[PDB]
C-alpha cells in the first residue's frame, strides 16, 4: 500500500493519500538504515 | 461567552415543534448563505463571536488579530469562532451579510423591524450614520445581558 | 483513480523526486513514532513522589510520623493543520505553452502543475524543517510577524524549562569563554538513570570553524572540538557524540542526548505536504492547487536540553 | 485558584533529584499526621484552600458552608478541596495543625496570625508558629511552614 | 525600468537554498492570500497601471472605455496583474476586498492609506490600511502590503 509499490493502483482519493503515507515513513526508514553518522 | 455553553444540560431537548427553534446563540453562519461569499478566518483576541471586528496590531513579533470593535475601524462581521484553534470566521464588510447579531442592551425594547442599525464600539449593534445595517426582527432575549436580533449588513454608507 | 484523474497521476509520479527532511538527522531511529491524527491533542500522565519532612525516630511511643506526598502530571501535546495554494496551468493548455526547451508563461510566471508542486513541496519541507529546530513559524528573516501557534507547541530551541546559557558579547571570539559557558551547562545537565545514551550536538557554521581550530601556546593533535567530544563523553558514559551543522541556527549551540525516554518526536502521519483533492478550474487555463501539511509533536523532559546563545554585541 | 492547576503542562517531569520538591500547591495534608487525628468536610463557598476557614450561614433553606476567614470568627484550617463534590476539608481549630499555609504578601519562629482573607501574617488570639521562609509560587501566591496549635488567650 | 519582469537578464543562477524574505519583488503578481470566489476584470490598458490604483478613462467614443492608473473619486479598483503582450490589465473592482503589495508614495502598520492620483497609496476618505512598513525596490518605487476594504469616510 504504497506508491513505491509499481503494482499498487489507488481506487479512490483517500487510499491515494494513504499510499503517501506509508510511502513516507517507508522513506525515512529507508534513510535511517542508509545513515551512517561521523564518528569523532 | 461561548459559542456552546460550558455547563451541560440536564435535560434532554423535545424533537416535536419546528417553529422558533433557530433563536439560539448556537445558531452559526448566516440564516440565507449564498455558495459564492468570501470566507476569511483570523486569530481571535477576546471573544468577537456574533460581534463586529477590527484589526488588532500588535508590537510586530506576532501576526495580526480581530476584535470586537465597530465604528469607523469596522473590518467585517464574526460568524463563528473555533475555540480549540482560536480561529474566529470573518465576513469582509464589502461582502453582504444576513443572520443574528449580537445587539446593545439599552433600548433594545424600541428596536423594530426597519430601523437602522450602527456598530459600537464593542461591535455590538445599537438603533442610530456609517454602515448599513438594519434590523429585520426584535430583540430576542437569551440571557439577562444578552440579547440577538435579526439584521442585514450590505457594505458601509456616504 | 489515475485514469480519471491527471493530477493524482502527476505527484504520484513526482513525489519521489522531492528530499526528505533534515530534521532526520537529528533524531535516532527510535526517537520518531508516527501518529494518527490531523488536528485535536494527545494526553498523557505521569506520577511523582516527594518526601514532605525529615524522617520520623522510632523511639518509645509516637502517633505524628512524617509523610510522603504524590502529585499527578498531565501533559497534553497539541496538533494544528495548515494549507497553501498555488497557481498553475491547466493539464488540457500545456500544448499551448511547450517550448524549445522549457514549459511554461515565462513573461508571466506560470509553470505546469508537475514542477509547481515539486517546488512548492520544497519550500513547505524548508518550513516545518525550521519549525522544528526553532519551535517559530515565520517567513521574515527577522522572525517577526510569526503565526500566533497554539500552547503546548514547542521546538527544540524554544523549549521551556531548560538550561540556558548566555555568552558575554566582549567574548564573542574567545574560544576559552565559549566552551567554558558550555561546561557550565553541561553541569547543571541532569540526565540521571538515561546516561548512557549518545549525545547530539548541533551548531551554526560560524561555530564550526571556531571548533576546528587546534585547542589553546597551542596543542598539538588536540581540537577544540576533540576537547567538547571528550567532555560530553564523561557524562555519557563515553557514548557516540555526534556533531552537525545547520545554517538555521545563528550563534547557537544545541545540546541534547538522543534516547527515546527523554525527548521523543510524535508526529503526525500526515505532517509532511499532501496534495488536496479540491482544483479550482475555469474557463482559463490557469487552476489552483492545495497543499496541507501538520505541524507539532516534541516531547522533551525538563532540564535535558542546553541551550547556548553567543550574544553579538 | 486551582489545587490542580487547569493549564496542561507541556513538559514531563525530571524525577532523579530528591531535594526540595514539595514545594507545590498541590501538597494537600500536612507535613507531619497523626492517626488520631479529627478530620471534617465542609461544603465550599469560594476557595478557601490552604486558608482558615469560618462558618457561613444562608437565609436557612440549606445548610451552612465554610469561606475563607479569620479574626474572630476562625473555626479550622482547610487543607483539602475534593472539587467535584466542593467538599473542603478541615480540621478544626481544636486539633493542632503543621503544614504549608497561605501567607499574606518572615523568620522562622515568628508568631503568626488569620486575617480576614483566611491568611497568615505577622503579627493575638491564634496559637501559630512559621516554621521557615515564605516560598514564592506565584507573583501574589505566597506559602509558609507553620504549626497551628489552639487558641491564645487575650 | 518599471515592468514587472526585467528586461535586463541576470548574470547568475539565484541560490535556491533560503526561504525567507523572497517575495518581496515586484514581479510578485496578485494577492498574498486570494480566494476562489474573487471578482476579477480584464481592460484595455492606458499607461502602465500595475499595482496601482485605476480609474475608467473614456475616449472619444471610436474605441472602448480603458483603465488608467488614478484615485481619489474616480477609483473604480485595483490592478493586480497585466499582460504586456495583449496590453490586458487585470482589476478587481473596489467592491471586493483586496489583499497584497501595492506602490506607496515616495508609514506603520495600522496607518490608514488613500489612493492619489497616480494609483499610488498614501497616508491620510479611507480605503485601506497598511499592514507592514514601506519596502524599497528602487530609488523611487515603494511598495507596501496593504489590505483594501471599500470607501469610507
Amino acid at each position: 500500500a504504497s506508491l513505491l509499490d509499481s503494482n499498487f493502483v489507488p481506487i479512490n482519493f483517500t487510499e491515494f493519500v494513504q499510499a503517501i503515507s506509508n510511502t513516507y515513513k517507508q522513506r525515512r526508514i529507508q534513510f535511517y538504515e542508509n545513515l551512517k553518522r561521523h564518528k569523532r | 461567552l461561548m459559542k456552546n455553553p460550558q455547563q451541560d444540560s440536564g435535560l434532554l431537548s423535545n424533537s416535536i415543534d419546528f417553529r422558533d427553534q433557530n433563536l439560539i446563540f448556537s445558531n452559526s453562519g448566516g440564516v440565507c448563505t449564498s455558495s459564492k461569499d468570501k470566507i476569511e478566518n483570523y486569530p481571535a483576541k477576546g471573544y468577537p463571536y456574533k460581534r463586529g471586528v477590527k484589526l488588532s496590531f500588535g508590537d510586530g513579533t506576532t501576526e495580526l488579530e480581530v476584535e470586537a470593535g465597530g465604528g469607523d475601524d469596522l473590518y467585517g462581521v464574526c460568524s463563528d469562532i473555533d475555540e480549540f484553534s482560536g480561529m474566529a470566521t470573518v465576513i469582509p464588510i464589502t461582502n453582504n451579510f444576513t443572520g443574528y447579531l449580537t445587539l446593545k442592551k439599552d433600548g433594545q425594547n424600541g428596536v423594530n423591524p426597519g430601523d437602522k442599525l450602527n456598530f459600537n464600539q464593542h461591535g455590538e449593534l445599537e438603533k442610530v450614520k456609517s454602515v448599513n445595517a438594519i434590523a429585520l426582527s426584535k430583540a430576542h432575549k437569551l440571557t439577562e445581558d444578552l440579547f440577538i436580533v435579526l439584521a442585514s449588513v450590505f457594505g458601509n454608507r456616504a | 483513480l489515475f485514469d480519471e484523474n491527471y493530477y493524482a497521476k502527476a505527484v504520484a509520479n513526482i513525489i519521489g523526486e522531492v528530499k526528505d527532511p533534515i530534521m532526520y538527522k537529528w533524531f535516532s531511529p527510535d526517537q520518531i513514532e508516527d501518529v494518527d491524527l490531523q488536528m485535536g491533542y494527545q494526553k498523557t500522565v505521569k506520577w511523582d513522589a516527594f518526601l514532605n519532612a525529615n524522617p520520623t525516630t522510632i523511639a518509645n511511643e509516637v502517633n505524628t510520623i512524617s509523610t510522603i506526598g504524590f502529585s499527578s502530571e498531565v501533559v497534553r501535546l497539541n496538533y494544528l493543520k495548515l494549507q497553501y495554494k498555488f497557481r498553475h496551468l491547466k493539464q488540457t493548455s500545456e500544448k499551448f505553452y511547450t517550448s524549445d526547451s522549457y514549459i511554461g508563461d515565462i513573461n508571466n510566471n506560470l509553470l505546469p502543475f508537475a514542477q509547481a508542486y515539486k517546488l512548492a513541496s520544497s519550500e513547505i519541507i524548508k518550513l516545518i524543517n525550521h519549525f522544528v529546530l526553532t519551535g517559530t513559524v515565520s517567513i521574515q528573516k527577522d522572525g517577526k510577524n510569526q503565526k500566533r501557534l497554539l500552547p503546548n507547541m514547542y521546538g527544540l530551541l524554544n523549549m521551556p524549562e531548560q538550561i540556558k546559557e548566555e555568552v558575554a558579547s566582549g567574548d564573542k571570539d574567545k574560544m576559552d569563554k565559549i566552551f567554558e559557558k558550555i561546561e557550565a551547562g553541561l553541569s547543571k545537565l541532569e540526565l540521571g538513570d538515561e546516561f548512557s545514551t549518545p549525545m547530539m550536538v548541533i551548531v551554526d557554521p560560524a561555530t564550526s570553524l571556531k571548533l576546528v581550530k587546534p585547542y589553546a601556546a597551542a596543542s598539538s593533535c588536540e581540537k577544540w572540538e576533540d576537547v567538547l567530544i571528550q567532555t560530553i563523553k564523561a557524562i555519557n558514559n563515553r557514548e557516540d557524540v555526534y556533531i552537525e551543522t545547520s545554517n538555521l541556527l545563528k550563534h547557537k549551540i544545541l545540546i541534547y542526548p538522543l534516547n527515546s525516554e527523554l525527548i521523543k518526536f510524535k508526529p503526525s502521519k500526515y505532517m509532511l505536504p499532501t496534495p488536496n483533492e479540491q482544483v479550482d478550474k475555469d474557463s482559463t487555463d490557469v487552476a489552483h492547487s492545495y497543499i496541507d501539511f501538520v505541524l507539532g509533536g516534541l516531547l522533551a523532559t525538563r532540564k535535558t536540553i542546553l541551550q547556548v546563545n553567543i550574544k553579538q554585541s
